[PDB]
């Protein structure tokens, strides 16, 4: 063990150590810490610990745990709350009295009080097993398996003993592999380090729909299981209503929130939040808790679980993707983690960047992007899985031309912007063309265009007339209303429905947060619909105002067919949108005689 | 041993590192003055401290080193309400001793109360203007954000002198159930300032039950940083240990984030954007992560800081990264305190975390929500129409533009006009708002459900 | 003759008042804080340098 | 700290040693006998220091400015109304009217007191003209008034005797 | 004591520290150079030299002062120029007969030629003394004694020795301090660091006016004695005019100008102009040079006079309020003291800041302007006095941004806008309605009306007329001539005889510097009876040029109210407005008809 030698703010030098590393983690002192050898100088290494150091005395031993920081990988993670460090905070409340551990807080990261349900998967005595394989199951989800029991990666044999049926602990084993040998007992819970990525056969492109929950969002560009989103944004842009609508009605098998700067008042209303909501796929009590994985991070938190939680996070999200699940990762935000590594940066005494940030928030927010995505689940059963990971950002240094928002949304594929001047109308999120792109759309519009789509054309010539009427209105602001066509005037007359309408995902009840694809399909059908019926009645002899004074609640029904749940019609689309298409062609008529 | 040098107010001594950090250390010199300080920094036969008594005359072989074996706490007790005291925690009428019988660390929570409920009872203070357009809670960190040249010390002792009296007819409403406690943080303050805040802590009634803290330009920047985490850990001790409602004002953050700015050059940190420090995220992660509901569902701590620009301008690290950090902000305009409107609350960029999970029943109504985003996005398109009818006129204006530029106007003179100490009802300022939002038509107006809109324009 | 002018002030006035209320505080309020930027930028390398 | 307390207790001893040398003031001397007890026998600073310390005297400095305003300012109206006399009976209701008033520092006692002082100031340095002359007389005038009448009485004469010689006091050499 | 090490640049390198402080000011090498030490490292210190270190070579040794860096305090400091380091501005005229200090100066900073009688108190043989009590009293003025004299602060004992009345020297002893054995020597003069305030008993609201003589200052927006007011200067806007003005014209008993960054010819035109001119208070034999004090330090000194400028005159200022008498602290510049203090800072080697200043110029510039107030004596002894800080605020490298005028302008409560076509307009201050605000008029308007004022009912309406005229000067511009009624006729012809007669002055005659609260607040009065009058007259039928020639002598006679004299009702109110009031009340029935 070693000595301690000094002690300065979060950081604290060892000497005496022969075991220490670069990304290894150890514990400090009696109370064991939270902390790891970030670096070395000489026989000493110096460890940043990001617990508090009030109440660490100089002289006690540190005892390197001779790997890095990593999370349990078993049955027990759905309907748990815990850190990015990998700490139980449902212990914490029982035994401390405490939603966070302040400190001495020395607790399992599995849950070893509890027992699951066991049962056998596909493999049986003398089989073939491999790394990645399902082994196992356990009934943790609403009508399907959420805890899927595999294998270790890099590792393989046959299984000799196999578990039937039943309740069993976590620190019992009930697992024998025999490969050139006894290699070892199996039991539920497995580790695996965070600093390094999980293994897979091989990466495929991502070419499946994903359901974010909001009609601007997936109408202006939609994205895929597996890719990159980026999210600009002073004070937000709507990740309450976006991460609560991307779990609840998201289509993947399982949602993983992950909070590295976050205040804790929002991660417990979305928490508390998760219990009410009902799931739509014929669920059970709780079912948006039980496929629901949080973690839960503090503005005075420690940074080992504020910078591992997006590496926990994504370990967790890629051992859900490997066994066949797709899992969606929200991360809020990658700000407070780049302040964290500039803090670290500060507080080691390491060589700065421009902007102020460290220089390793290009590779480790590329390398952080690049851990998630779609791909082959690794194992025999060769099965599919996805990682959509959605991280938003905001401005650090008050504009938007910063490393750490231009980082982000650089290495990112998929983009969501958010206007100032949207902003302020009560609208979260704004943006069309100008800060919004995606490149998956074109791929993506084939299935959706599959079913029943119209959108197709609606989303190009909405955006169109979105990126045509901040023009309109840029020369309609300068110069004035003279120097503009009726044609001009009736394309910013439809804009400002569009936007209105379009722009404002917040929702004021229940019915007001679920964007199906058939009602924003049909709402941007009949605003395309009425903005080519203005230019016809307008060609064929007709006023503006007449026109739009004429239309009056046509386009206000429309505009008010979103506070109520879709009950109603087939399955999804209601009767007020399938009758306003008859009634605007009958006021067409009316409006051109 | 002896200070081996002095660059500032830190000091660098060569005594031992077999004491724990954050321990108190006292410097005997020969001049006769005596300074205590907390160890920032600790190492082998080498340390770095900070004091908080005396800037210069620090002698390099004549000071001596004593060692006093208790670690920087403030000592937070139920006593300490109704008394004048500093930033250092040392009282200046010279008074009795503080007589603190609890240890609570300056350096983060030493219990982490993280509530795992959403606030949703609505702590009213007597502004329509300031509840109306922004949804309190219980414990819910609502910053002012004010420039060079803004009374914000005026609305934050109109925001004091308020809030105490709405709590006795808001006892029976279901929106408060304790007592009502105020925090007192003055840093880089007038004394005049400091004498009209507490003629109005004085005069609502809170000067037996809150702790004030005076701090000056005058002292050092170490003292003054050490008084919002000791207003917050008495604020957070006396909220969890006496399960009361308790509103923490701390002004001004400039005058702390230039001690950090100041301690952050003489050492060997980097720093930041805009000459600030580096570190500026662990410092305002402390003050900011106080704040919520504490343990027992019977208290919470609501932090109500007043932040000034140091430069005036809206690319400044403090208020980014404040405004970004906290569940909320609330914006002051220059315009409309010099156009006489009182308080200028501005709506435009105004905008609050908690909108549909703040309100309840018994002391709110549901439709406050809508109609104050209504009233926010008809103030949004209200000042752009206004800002078009003043730049190229209202005649080649549209016709829906001359409702909301009526609406701005009456709205703006009319939601937003009130007096120094009258008090102002939640459900009031829905039936007040009501009668403003009907100059437009039901189409135009979308921002609220159809059943409560047809029953109420 | 006067009833162009009458027509001409109206939009003459309306352009000088829009370009002259649109025309500086943007192109100002971004070169402050280039200009701080750029000097923050120009210190941190010469605190890096020096230390 | 401890030695505001043991200065401003000797000083408001010797203040009120100075000013009534005969001790006829039972009543304004009454209520300063726990100040005049440390100062009429034997006491240390350790000792008042040690009993200051321990809250067994006066230690506010609102409190002790505040209750050495009223003996500083009848010191200072007892002073400036030289060479003539007040009674005792009359002094003991100045103080008791002073000591009952909210406003010891913004009130016109301080205010004709310093204008008295300011004519009495220009009349101890005046040159050799008759203005100094007819003020020094107007000043005595209003000096006896002002002591045979108190302060406490706003009478016509004091404040026209004031304003002559403030009028005169501003007056130049042409 | 210590032995020079090495000399770079214009700083020393000294070694061998074996209990110098980094407060005390010594003398390094044999040339006696002026010097501190800023900081340490080691055995070796860190000492910035502010002289020319010509002549310096490795090996000298370093003789400290015995003291920090302060100024001495006592009599002589009326009638006399020093610098901020507290150097003799009058021996160097005597001796060098020139304006600058040479290098290596190490004369005292008070004369010792002009002896002055010292008187004993009231304190006596056998009473206990204390810090802050009257010990006695010399004459430091031309005719009278103001400078009282007092117990220094950190000192309490027994007087063993009671010198007896008669003429000393201030080198000469005349009391002594018996506390624990020998203490220390007393005498006339004290020393003081500059570094740090005199400490008083209590501090407490001002409410008390700065009598400067200002009608349009006074009656617009009353700046009370004892706030914070900053001034944006221009070098060449009339901040120069406002002091002389001030100085002449002010009947304060203590005044203080601080030069900090000045050119050089504004403090030889300042100090020139005391002496010629005379007071308004009946002084004789230098009425305005005996009751100023005048430090005036160049932009081509050391740069220790230029940052030690505030604090010498904080510190004389925070003296003269503690004596019992009233000062006005006049400074100009803090961009001068800011950029001096970033010169040394940058020569010093420290980290810089944001816009090239320190970090600690917020916390040094806060300190100075919540040094100053109104505030009661320190001990036992409670007198009346305040401090006004009004210190000029020049542009610092070009730019609006920084926040030297940023942080002085939110810190300060009081503003006063200075304009370069208002000086040449003849207009001191150049500031109307739009260039000045003050947050201390409620209390500063209870406290004049408390006294005898008027000024609270025609406060906003003096205010509101100029802000009408301004308003209706826009509309008349742009809108049209004859788009304006006859009301607004009168009130921007009210507003303009009140801004000529008030704001007009330049000091034409001995009744233009000097301004009573009667004469404005009669003066205003009588410009509101006359605007209500002219409005009350021309809403019952009359013309604009037919109520103006109707009006005639009665509206011109206002005008020239101010060139009489101010005895007019006793001493100080005008009788010309008492007889005026009833003379437009009988104009007002020959008006209409």
């Amino acid at each position: 063990y070693g000595a301690i030698y000094s002690v300065s703010g979060p950081v604290v030098i060892a000497e005496n150590m022969i075991g220490c590393a670069m990304y290894e983690l150890v514990k400090v002192g009696h109370d064991n810490l939270v902390g790891e050898v970030i670096r070395i100088d000489g026989d000493k290494a110096t460890i940043q610990v990001y617990e508090e150091t009030a109440g660490l005395t100089v002289g006690d031993p540190v005892l390197r745990t001779g790997k890095p920081l990593s999370v349990e990988l078993g049955p027990g993670l759905m309907e748990t709350i815990y850190d990015g460090i990998q700490r139980p905070l449902k212990a914490i409340k029982e035994e401390s009295q405490s939603i966070y551990i302040p400190r001495g807080i020395d607790t399992p990261a599995l849950d070893r009080t509890i027992k699951w349900q066991f049962t056998p998967g596909k493999f049986q005595v003398g089989d073939h097993i491999s790394g990645g394989d399902i082994y196992g199951s356990v009934f943790e989800n609403s009508l399907i398996s959420s805890h899927k029991i595999l294998l270790p990666p890099r590792s393989r044999g046959t299984i000799t003993w196999i578990a039937p049926a039943g309740e069993y602990t976590l620190d019992e084993k009930i697992l024998e592999v025999e490969f050139d040998g006894k290699k070892s007992d199996f039991t539920l819970y497995h580790t695996w380090p965070v600093r390094v990525p999980r293994p897979v056969t091989e990466k495929l492109s991502a070419d499946y729909p994903l359901l974010t929950g909001q009609r601007v969002l997936d109408a202006l560009f939609p994205c895929v299981q597996g890719g990159t989103t980026c999210i600009p944004g002073a004070f937000g842009c709507g990740k309450t209503v976006i991460s609560q609508s991307l779990s609840k009605y998201s289509n993947s098998d399982a949602i993983i929130y992950v909070g590295c700067g976050e205040r804790g008042n929002e991660m417990a209303e979305v928490l508390m939040e998760f219990p009410e909501l009902y799931t739509e796929m014929s669920g059970t009590k709780e079912p948006i808790m039980k496929r629901t994985t949080l973690v839960a991070n503090t503005s005075n938190m420690p940074v080992a679980a504020r910078e591992a939680s997006i590496y926990t996070g994504i370990t967790l999200a890629e051992y859900f993707r490997d066994q066949g699940k797709n899992v969606s990762m929200i991360a809020d935000s990658s700000s407070r983690w780049a302040e964290a590594l500039r803090e670290i940066s500060g507080r080691l005494g390491e060589m700065p960047a421009d902007q102020g940030f460290p220089a390793y928030l290009g590779a480790k927010l590329a390398s952080f992007y690049e851990r998630a995505g779609k791909a082959v689940a690794l194992g025999s059963p060769d099965r599919t899985g996805s990682v959509s990971i959605v991280a938003a950002v905001s401005p650090a240094g008050g504009d938007f031309s910063d490393p750490v928002t231009t980082a982000t949304l650089g290495i990112t594929q998929v983009f969501w912007g958010l206007d100032k001047k949207l902003a302020q109308r009560k609208h979260f999120p704004s943006i069309n063309t100008s800060v919004s792109y995606s490149k998956y759309t074109n791929v993506l519009n084939k299935f959706y265009d599959s079913n029943y789509p119209e959108f197709p054309v609606l989303r190009d010539r909405m955006k169109e007339i979105l990126s045509n009427a901040e023009e309109l209105e840029q020369v309609v602001q300068l110069v004035g209303k003279s120097a503009l066509s009726d044609s001009d005037k009736i394309t910013l007359d439809v804009a400002t429905l569009i936007k209105e309408d379009f722009l404002q995902q917040n929702g004021y009840s229940t019915y007001d947060a679920f964007c199906p694809i058939w009602k924003t399909f049909d709402m941007m059908r009949a605003f395309i619909s009425y903005h080519d019926e203005a230019q016809k009645a307008v060609a064929n002899g007709a006023n503006w105002s007449k026109l739009a004074d004429s239309t009056g609640d046509v386009k206000h029904a429309v505009s008010s067919s979103k506070f109520f749940e879709p009950s109603r019609g087939e399955k999804e689309v209601h009767g007020e949108f399938e009758k306003l298409l008859s009634t605007m062609q009958e006021r067409f008529a009316e409006s051109t005689d | 041993n002896t200070v081996s040098g002095v660059n500032g107010p830190l000091v660098i001594l060569e005594k031992v590192k077999f004491p724990r950090y954050n321990e108190i250390v006292n410097l005997t010199l020969p001049d006769g003055t005596v300074r205590q300080g907390q160890v920032l920094e600790i190492r082998g036969d080498r340390a770095i401290v900070q004091v908080f008594e005396g800037t210069s005359g620090i002698d390099v072989k004549k000071t001596t080193v004593e060692f006093t074996g208790e670690s920087l706490r403030i000592p937070v007790s139920e006593d300490m309400l109704g008394r004048i005291f500093d930033g250092s925690g040392r009282p200046i009428d010279n008074g009795p001793k503080v007589f603190a019988e609890d240890y609570l660390d300056i350096n983060g929570s030493p219990i982490n109360p993280y509530a795992r409920i959403y606030p949703e009872e609505m702590i009213s203070t007597g502004v329509s203007a300031i509840d109306t357009m922004n949804s309190i809670a219980r414990g819910q960190k609502i910053p002012i954000f004010s420039a060079s040249g803004l009374p914000h010390n005026e609305i934050a002792a109109q925001i004091c002198r308020q809030a105490g009296l709405v709590r006795p007819t808001k006892d029976v409403h279901d929106g408060h159930e304790e007592n009502f406690s105020i925090v007192f943080a003055a840093m880089g303050v007038n004394l005049e300032t400091a004498r009209f805040f507490k003629q109005d802590f004085e005069e609502n009634g809170s000067l037996e039950r809150t702790s004030l803290f005076l701090n000056l330009a005058n002292d050092p920047t170490i003292e003054r940083i050490i008084t919002p985490r000791l207003a917050l850990t008495t604020a957070e001790y006396l909220a969890y240990q006496t399960e009361r409602h308790v509103l923490t004002i701390l002004t001004d953050m400039s005058s702390y984030a230039d001690a950090l700015r100041e301690v952050s050059a003489a050492r060997e940190e980097v720093p930041g954007r805009r000459g600030y420090p580096g570190y500026m995220y662990t410092d305002l992660s402390t003050i900011y992560e106080r704040a919520g509901r504490v343990e027992g569902r019977n208290g919470s701590i609501t932090q109500i800081p007043i932040l000034t620009m140091p430069n005036d301008d809206i690319t400044h690290p403090i208020p980014d990264l404040t405004g970004y950090i906290t569940e909320g902000q609330i914006f002051v305009d220059r315009q409309l305190h010099n156009k006489g409107i009182y308080p200028p609350i501005n709506v435009l960029p105004s905008l609050s975390r908690l909108m549909k999970s703040a309100i309840g029943e018994g002391m709110t109504r549901k439709d406050h929500g809508d109609v104050s985003n209504q009233l926010y996005a008809k103030y949004a398109i209200g000042k752009d129409a206004a800002a078009m009818k003043a730049v190229v006129g209202e005649e080649a204006l549209s016709i829906e533009d001359k409702l909301s530029l009526e609406f701005l106007e009456k709205f703006e003179k009319t939601f937003i006009t009130q007096g120094a100490y009258e008090d102002r009802t939640v459900f009031e300022s829905l039936d007040q708002a009501w009668s403003l939002l009907r100059i437009y038509p039901k189409e135009m107006l979308n921002r609220i459900s159809p059943k409560i809109l047809d029953e109420f324009y | 003759a006067f009833i162009i002018l009458d027509e001409v002030i109206k939009v003459t006035n309306r352009r000088v008042n829009a370009i002259e209320h649109v025309i500086i505080p943007r192109t100002e309020n971004t070169i402050a804080y280039i200009n701080s930027e750029l000097d923050e930028l120009d210190r941190e390398e010469f605190y890096r340098l020096k230390k | 700290y401890h030695s505001q307390v043991v200065g401003k207790i000797g000083y408001i001893a010797r203040c009120m040693q100075t000013i009534d040398p005969e001790n006829n003031l039972k009543k304004i001397r009454e209520d300063y006998q726990d100040v005049l007890i440390w100062a009429e026998k034997n006491y240390r600073f350790e000792e008042i220091l040690e009993a200051s310390k321990s809250g067994k005297c006066p230690n506010d400095l609102d409190a002790l400015s505040r209750r050495s305003l009223i003996l500083l300012e009848l010191l200072r109206l007892v002073s400036s109304i030289s060479p003539f006399k007040m009674k005792l009976d009359l002094i003991e209701s100045q103080y008791e009217k002073m000591k009952q008033h909210v406003n010891l520092w913004k009130s016109d006692y301080h205010v004709k007191l310093n204008q008295l002082n300011q004519l009495t100031d220009y009349l101890k340095n005046a040159a050799p003209t008759p203005k100094n002359n007819f003020l020094r007389a107007m000043t005595s005038v209003l000096q006896m008034q002002i002591a045979q009448y108190g302060i406490t009485e706003d009478n016509e004469g004091i404040n026209q005797l004031f304003k002559l010689g403030l009028h005169l006091l501003a007056m130049a050499n042409e």
